[PDB]
C-alpha cells in the first residue's frame, strides 16, 4: 500500500528527471566537435622506469611539485620516489600489507594509505627524527578503503567498500561528515580543483556528486552497465570521466546532468582500472587490464595513442600538475614515466 | 634530540686521544655525521664526515692520514680517533648530523662541544664584513662571496647559513639558498645568484646577535667562511 | 674392416653434429626470441642458454677439427695446431660440463628438502653457490691445462693420445659424478617426501623428466666407461671425436624434453611446420 | 652529480638493500588464506594453531606461517579476491555437522549446499587456478552423534548408501572434491578434525611442504 | 522502508530541481577549455628536449 505508493512516486520522479534531461539534449558533443582539428598521434616514450617494489602496485599519487610521487604495493611498502633522478626518498613499512590506495598531501608533509584493514593511516614525512612515523589511524569504516584524497593537512575524504564515503578530521581522529547514498561498494574518488565537492564511482553503475560542507548528494549519473573502478574530474571542474568494467569510458557534464560522450572500442572487451585527464583536458588517459593504457581524444572519442609497455594489468596512472609527465603503475611491480 | 660528546682535555703534543659522541633522540643510522672544530679565537673548520652505512668517509687535508672517524650504530655512538696531535688541533669539536635526500635540511643539529687543549682547489668563502654595529629594530644584510659558482646544473645553489650565539653551538638558519629551516622565524631570508649572496633580517631582537657563518656544500672539503659578528 | 668402421663413425659424427647444432640452436634461439619479444627469462633459462652457447661452440669446434683433419692433413699434423686444438677444447669443454653441473646443482638446491643446517645454508644461497662453484672449480681447469701441456711436451720430446684421452676423460668424470650424486640425493629426497605424504597426509611430479635423465645417464656413462676401458687397454681420432660430441649433442635433446618452455616451443614449431606445409 | 646528489644516491642504495633483504625474508614465508562459512567454525582452528581482516602468525618447525582471515569482510569479494592471487594455499573449513541444518538468514539453501557453492566459487576462480586448497572437515564428533538419528538423505537426496560414519564422511569428501573442475593444476588436501585434537598444524605443515615442492618444480621449469 | 523510499524520492527530487543545461552548451564549454589549455599542455604539443624535465 504505502510501499507501492512510494515506489510509484519514485518511478514518477525518475521519469520526470529522465524527461528533463531529455529536454536539454538538443545536440551531441560528437556532432558539435565534428569540425574541429583532430590530433594526429600521441607517441609517448618511457623516460624513467621506477624499480624497487616486489609485489603488484595498487596505487600511485603525484605530488604538487610534479617531482615526488608515492606508490603503494602489497609488499607492505610505501615508497616515495624522486622522478627526475629515479631514486628513493623514503620506504615506509606498513603495519598491514593489504594496501589498496595511497594519497599525497598537497603540502607534501603527509602521505596516506589504506585497504583491507579498514584503517586510513597518515604518515608524517617531515619529523625531527629521520624516520617517517604514523600520525593517525582513522578507524571508523566497516569495509575496505578504496580511495583516499587529501583536502588539506587536517582533512581527508575516504571511500570504502561498506557503501560509505567519509570526511575525517585528522587532529581529532573522528569523522565529521558521512556521505550515505550509494548501493554498492564505492571504488573511486576525485576531488574538484576548488576543493568543495567531489564525485564517487561505485559498484551500482552510478556516480554521485557530493558536497563536502553540506554532506548531501547533488546529482546521480547512471549510464554504465558494470562496476565503476575509476573517476576523475575535467580540469575545468564542470565535468568528469568514469571508467567501468564494461570496457567503456564516459564523460559526464555536471550542469547538463547526463552523459556527453562514450569512449569505447570494439577491440576492447576488458575493464578500465584508472582514468586521468591531461592538463588541457584534450587527452583522456585510461589504464585498461589488457596490459596497456589508451589515449583518447576527449572531444572526438578517437584513440590517439597506446601506452604499451606493461607486462601486467595497469592498475594506477596519474598526470602531473604541470602536465609534463604521465606515470603508469601496473601489477608487474614497475612504474614507468611517459613523456 | 641531543648529541652529547665527551672526551678531550689536556694532552701532550704527539699523543693520541679519542673523542666520542652519544646520540639520543633520533634515528642515528639514517643520519650522516660530521665533525666540525673551532679554534678558541677563530671560526669553524670542517674535519671529517661519515655517511649513513659508513660507505663514504671524507677527511680534511689538514687531518688526512692522522684522524680516524667511525660510528657505532647499535650503540648510537660516533668516534673520532686522533693520532699525532699538534698545537693546531686545539679547538672545540662539534658533532653535526646531516640527512641527504630531496628537500632535506642538512647540518640541522649540532652537539655541545669538547674542549681539546694541546700544550706547546678549495672554494674560498669570503665574508668581508666583520663586527657590524647594529641597533635593534633595523635591517641587516650580511654578505657572502664565493670563489666558485655554487649554482649547480640541477638548479640548486648549495649555500648554508649558520648562527652561533655566544656560549652556544651554532644553529642552522638557511640550508639551501632561500630555504628557511625549521624553528627559524620568518624574519630571516636569503638571496643570491652565482658567487654573491646575502642574508637579510627584517627586524632583529636581542636573540639573534652572534657570529653568522657561510658554508658551501657544492663539493668537499666544505670550507666555511670567517664569521660576521653582530654586536648590539 | 677399418674403412667401413671409419665411414660409420663419420656418418655418426655428421648426424650428431646436425643434432647438436639443431638442439642447442633451438634452445638459445627460443630464449633469444622470448628475450627480445618482451617476455620473462628465468635463471634456469639463463643457465640453459649459457649451456646452449657453450655446446654450439664445442660442437662447431670438434666438427671444425674434423674438417681440418680431412681437408688439410698436412696442416692437421703440425704440433702447433695440435696444442691449440687441445687447449681450446679443454677450456671450452671444462666450462660446458661445469655449466651442466651448475644446472644440476641449481636443481638440487632449489628442489630437494633436507633438514641439515649446511644444506639449508646452501639452499638459501643458490645463485651464490653456483657462482662460487663456477669460480672455485677453475683450479681443476688449471691443473687440467697443466697436465695436458705436460703430456704434449713429453710426447713431442719422446702424440701420446692414449694418455691425453685418459686425462680428459678423468677430468670429465668429476663433474659427472658430482651431478650424479646430486641427482641421486634429489631422488632420495623425493622418495622420502613421497613416503611421508602417504602415511601422514593420505590425501594429495615430472616422472617423464627423471626417466629421460636416468636413461641418458645409463647410456652416456656406459659408453664413457667403454671408451675409457678400450683406450686404457687406428680409428682413435675419429672415434674420440665421435665420443667427444655425444654429451653436448644428446644432452641438449634431453634438456629440451624436460623443460616446459622448450617442450612448448618444440610443439609450436611442429604445429606451424605442419600448418605451413 | 653534486655531493648531496651522491649522498642521496647512497641513501637510495641503502633503501634498495633493505627492500631486497625484506623481500627475501618475505619470500621464505608461507601465506595462507582462511575461508569458510559463518557457522562452519574457524575460531577453534585459529585457537588450535596459535572489523578488517585478521593476520595470525605462528612458527612450526622452522617455517613462518601467515594466516589471513577474511570472514569479517562483508563486502563484494570480487573486488578484493585478486589481492590473494599470490598465496601458498587456501584453507577451507567446512563443518559436516550441519547437513541437517539450514541458514539463519533464509531457508533457500542448506548449510552444506552454501558451503559447496562457496567452494565452487573459490576453487574455480580465475585467480586461483594453481592454488591448492586444504580442506578441513570440522566437528566429526557431532557428525558421528547425529548420523544415527538424522540420515544424510536430507542434505544429499541421491545418496543411496550405508548410514554409518565412514561411508557418509567419504561421500561428503567426494562431493566436495568433485567440484574441482580444474583437477590438473591444483590439489585438494582433506583432513577430518575435531575440537579435542591437536594434529591440524602437522597436516597444514605436510600440505604446505607439498605445495612448496610443487612450486619449486614449477620455478625450475620441470612442470 | 517508508523513510528509505522517501529518501530515494528526495534524491530524485534533487535531480528534478536541477538546471540541466543543453548538451550543446556543455560540448562547446569542454571544446573551449581543451582549446584554451591546448598550448599549455605538454602531452598534446610536445615540448623541446631543452625544457623537458625527463630526458
Ligand atoms: C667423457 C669422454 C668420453 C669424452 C671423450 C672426449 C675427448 C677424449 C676427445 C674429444 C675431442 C678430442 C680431441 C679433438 C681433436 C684432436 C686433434 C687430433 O690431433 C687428435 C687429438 C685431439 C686433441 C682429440 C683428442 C681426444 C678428444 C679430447
Ligand atoms: C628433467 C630433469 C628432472 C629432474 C628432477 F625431476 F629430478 F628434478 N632433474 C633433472 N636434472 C638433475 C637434477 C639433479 C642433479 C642433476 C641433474 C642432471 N643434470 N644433467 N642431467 N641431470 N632433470
Amino acid at each position: 500500500s504505502e510501499l507501492d505508493q512510494l515506489r510509484q512516486e519514485a518511478e514518477q520522479l525518475k521519469n520526470q528527471i529522465r524527461d528533463a534531461r531529455k529536454a536539454c539534449a538538443d545536440a551531441t558533443l560528437s556532432q558539435i566537435t565534428n569540425n574541429i582539428d583532430p590530433v594526429g598521434r600521441i607517441q609517448m616514450r618511457t623516460r624513467r622506469t621506477l624499480r624497487g617494489h616486489l609485489a603488484k602496485i595498487y596505487a600511485m599519487h603525484w605530488g604538487t611539485d610534479s617531482r615526488l610521487l608515492v606508490s603503494a604495493s602489497q609488499d607492505g611498502k610505501l615508497i616515495i620516489w624522486d622522478s627526475y633522478t629515479t631514486n628513493k626518498v623514503h620506504a615506509i613499512p606498513l603495519r598491514s600489507s593489504w594496501v589498496m590506495t595511497c594519497a599525497y598531501a598537497p603540502s607534501g608533509n603527509y602521505v596516506a594509505c589504506g585497504g583491507l584493514d579498514n584503517i586510513c593511516s597518515i604518515y608524517n614525512l617531515k619529523t625531527r627524527e629521520g624516520n617517517v612515523r604514523v600520525s593517525r589511524e582513522l578507524a571508523g569504516h566497516t569495509g575496505y578503503l578504496s580511495c583516499c584524497r587529501f583536502l588539506d593537512d587536517n582533512q581527508i575524504v575516504t571511500s570504502s567498500g561498506d557503501t560509505t564515503c567519509a570526511l575525517w578530521d585528522i587532529e581529532t581522529g573522528q569523522q565529521t561528515t558521512t556521505f550515505t547514498g550509494h548501493t554498492g561498494d564505492v571504488m573511486s574518488l576525485s576531488l574538484a580543483p576548488d576543493t568543495r565537492l567531489f564525485v564517487s564511482g561505485a559498484c551500482d553503475a552510478s556516480a554521485k556528486l557530493w558536497d563536502v560542507r553540506e554532506g548531501m548528494c547533488r546529482q546521480t549519473f547512471t549510464g554504465h552497465e558494470s562496476d565503476i573502478n575509476a573517476i576523475c574530474f575535467f580540469p575545468n571542474g564542470n565535468a568528469f570521466a568514469t571508467g567501468s568494467d564494461d570496457a567503456t569510458c564516459r564523460l559526464f557534464d555536471l550542469r547538463a546532468d547526463q552523459e556527453l560522450m562514450t569512449y569505447s572500442h570494439d577491440n576492447i572487451i576488458c575493464g578500465i582500472t584508472s582514468v586521468s585527464f591531461s592538463k588541457s583536458g584534450r587527452l583522456l588517459l585510461a589504464g585498461y587490464d589488457d596490459f596497456n593504457c589508451n589515449v583518447w581524444d576527449a572531444l572526438k572519442a578517437d584513440r590517439a595513442g597506446v601506452l604499451a609497455g606493461h607486462d601486467n594489468r595497469v592498475s594506477c596512472l596519474g598526470v602531473t600538475d604541470d602536465g609534463m609527465a604521465v606515470a603508469t603503475g601496473s601489477w608487474d611491480s614497475f612504474l614507468k614515466i611517459w613523456n | 634530540v641531543q648529541l652529547v660528546e665527551s672526551g678531550g682535555g689536556l694532552v701532550q703534543p704527539g699523543g693520541s686521544r679519542k673523542l666520542s659522541c652519544s646520540a639520543s633522540g633520533f634515528a642515528f643510522s639514517s643520519f650522516g655525521m660530521h665533525w666540525v672544530r673551532q679554534a678558541p679565537e677563530k671560526g669553524l673548520e670542517w674535519v671529517a664526515y661519515i655517511s649513513s652505512g659508513s660507505g663514504t668517509i671524507y677527511y680534511a687535508d689538514t687531518v688526512k692520514g692522522r684522524f680516524t672517524i667511525s660510528r657505532d650504530d647499535p650503540k648510537n655512538t660516533l668516534f673520532l680517533q686522533m693520532t699525532s696531535l699538534r698545537s693546531e688541533d686545539t679547538a672545540m669539536y662539534y658533532c653535526v648530523r646531516s640527512i641527504y635526500y630531496y628537500g632535506s635540511s642538512p647540518f640541522d643539529f649540532w652537539g655541545q662541544g669538547t674542549t681539546l687543549t694541546v700544550s706547546s682547489s678549495d672554494i674560498v668563502m669570503t665574508q668581508a664584513t666583520s663586527s657590524v654595529p647594529v641597533t635593534p629594530g633595523e635591517s641587516v644584510s650580511i654578505s657572502c662571496r664565493s670563489s666558485k659558482s655554487l649554482l649547480h646544473s640541477n638548479g640548486n645553489t648549495y649555500l648554508y647559513w649558520f648562527l652561533q650565539r655566544p656560549g652556544q653551538s651554532p644553529q642552522l638558519l638557511i640550508y639551501r639558498m632561500s630555504n628557511l629551516a625549521s624553528g627559524v622565524p620568518d624574519r630571516f631570508s636569503g638571496s643570491g645568484s652565482g658567487t654573491a649572496f646575502t642574508l637579510t633580517i627584517s627586524r632583529l631582537e636581542a636573540e639573534d646577535v652572534g657570529v653568522y657563518y657561510c658554508m658551501q656544500h657544492l663539493e668537499y672539503p666544505l670550507t666555511f667562511g670567517a664569521g660576521t659578528k653582530l654586536e648590539l | 674392416m677399418g674403412g667401413v668402421i671409419k665411414s660409420i663413425f663419420t656418418f655418426v659424427l655428421i648426424v650428431e653434429f646436425i643434432i647438436g647444432n639443431l638442439g642447442n640452436s633451438f634452445i638459445a634461439l627460443v630464449n633469444c626470441i622470448d628475450w627480445v619479444k618482451g617476455r620473462k627469462i628465468s635463471s634456469v633459462d639463463r643457465i640453459l642458454t649459457a649451456l646452449a652457447i657453450s655446446r654450439i661452440s664445442l660442437v662447431w669446434l670438434i666438427f671444425g677439427s674434423w674438417c681440418v683433419s680431412v681437408f688439410f692433413p698436412a696442416l692437421f699434423a703440425t704440433e702447433k695446431m695440435f696444442r691449440m686444438l687441445t687447449n681450446i677444447w679443454t677450456v671450452i669443454n671444462h666450462f660446458s660440463v661445469w655449466l651442466a653441473t651448475g644446472l644440476g646443482t641449481f636443481y638440487f638446491l632449489k628442489i630437494a628438502n633436507f633438514s641439515n643446517s649446511i644444506f639449508l645454508y646452501l639452499k638459501w644461497r643458490v645463485k651464490k653457490v653456483v657462482l662460487v662453484l663456477l669460480l672455485v672449480t677453475s683450479v681443476f681447469l688449471f691443473l687440467n691445462i697443466a697436465l695436458i701441456n705436460i703430456h704434449i711436451n713429453a710426447s713431442i720430446n719422446g702424440r701420446f693420445s692414449s694418455l691425453i684421452v685418459l686425462t680428459s676423460t678423468v677430468f670429465i668424470f668429476i663433474p659427472f659424478t658430482l651431478s650424479l650424486a646430486m641427482f641421486l640425493l634429489l631422488i632420495f629426497s623425493m622418495w622420502k617426501h613421497r613416503k611421508k605424504m602417504q602415511h601422514t597426509v593420505k590425501i594429495s611430479r615430472a616422472h617423464r623428466g627423471v626417466k629421460s635423465v636416468i636413461t641418458f645417464f645409463l647410456l652416456y656413462a656406459i659408453f664413457s666407461l667403454s671408451f675409457f676401458i678400450s683406450v686404457w687397454t687406428e680409428n682413435l681420432i675419429i672415434l674420440s671425436q665421435v665420443m667427444g660430441m655425444a654429451y653436448p649433442s644428446c644432452h641438449s635433446c634431453v634438456l629440451i624434453l624436460g623443460n616446459k618452455k622448450l617442450r612448448q616451443a618444440s610443439l609450436s614449431v611442429l604445429l606451424w611446420l605442419r600448418y605451413m606445409f | 652529480l653534486s655531493a648531496e646528489d651522491k649522498a642521496a644516491v647512497e641513501r637510495s642504495k641503502m633503501i634498495d638493500r633493505n627492500l631486497r633483504e625484506d623481500g627475501e625474508k618475505a619470500a621464505r614465508e608461507v601465506k595462507l588464506l582462511l575461508l569458510g562459512a559463518g557457522e562452519s567454525g574457524k575460531n577453534t582452528i585459529v585457537k588450535q594453531m596459535k572489523t578488517g581482516i585478521v593476520e595470525t602468525h605462528f612458527t612450526f618447525k622452522d617455517l613462518h606461517f601467515k594466516m589471513f582471515d577474511v570472514g569479517a569482510q562483508r563486502s563484494e569479494r570480487k573486488k578484493w579476491i585478486h589481492c590473494f592471487e599470490g598465496v601458498t594455499a587456501i584453507i577451507f573449513c567446512v563443518a559436516l555437522s550441519d547437513y541437517d541444518l539450514v541458514l539463519a538468514e533464509d531457508e533457500e539453501m542448506n548449510r552444506m549446499h552454501a558451503s559447496m557453492k562457496l567452494f565452487d566459487s573459490i576453487c574455480n576462480n580465475k585467480w586461483f587456478t594453481d592454488t591448492s586448497i586444504i580442506l578441513f572437515l570440522n566437528k566429526k564428533d557431532l557428525f558421528e552423534e547425529k548420523i544415527k538419528k538424522s540420515p544424510l538423505t536430507i542434505c544429499y537426496p541421491e545418496y543411496a548408501g550405508s548410514n554409518t560414519y565412514e561411508e557418509a564422511a567419504a561421500y561428503i569428501q567426494c562431493q566436495f572434491e568433485d567440484l574441482n573442475k580444474r583437477k590438473d593444476t591444483k590439489e585438494i588436501y582433506t583432513h577430518f578434525t575435531c575440537s579435542t585434537d591437536t594434529k591440524n598444524v602437522q597436516f597444514v605443515f605436510d600440505a604446505v611442504t607439498d605445495v612448496i615442492i610443487k612450486n619449486n618444480l614449477k620455478d625450475c621449469g620441470l612442470f | 522502508s517508508i523513510a528509505q523510499a522517501r529518501k530515494l524520492v528526495e534524491q530524485l527530487k534533487m535531480e528534478a530541481n536541477i538546471d540541466r543545461i543543453k548538451v550543446s552548451k556543455a560540448a562547446a564549454d569542454l571544446m573551449a577549455y581543451c582549446e584554451a589549455h591546448a598550448k599549455e599542455d605538454p602531452l598534446l604539443t610536445p615540448v623541446p628536449a631543452s625544457e623537458n624535465p625527463f630526458r
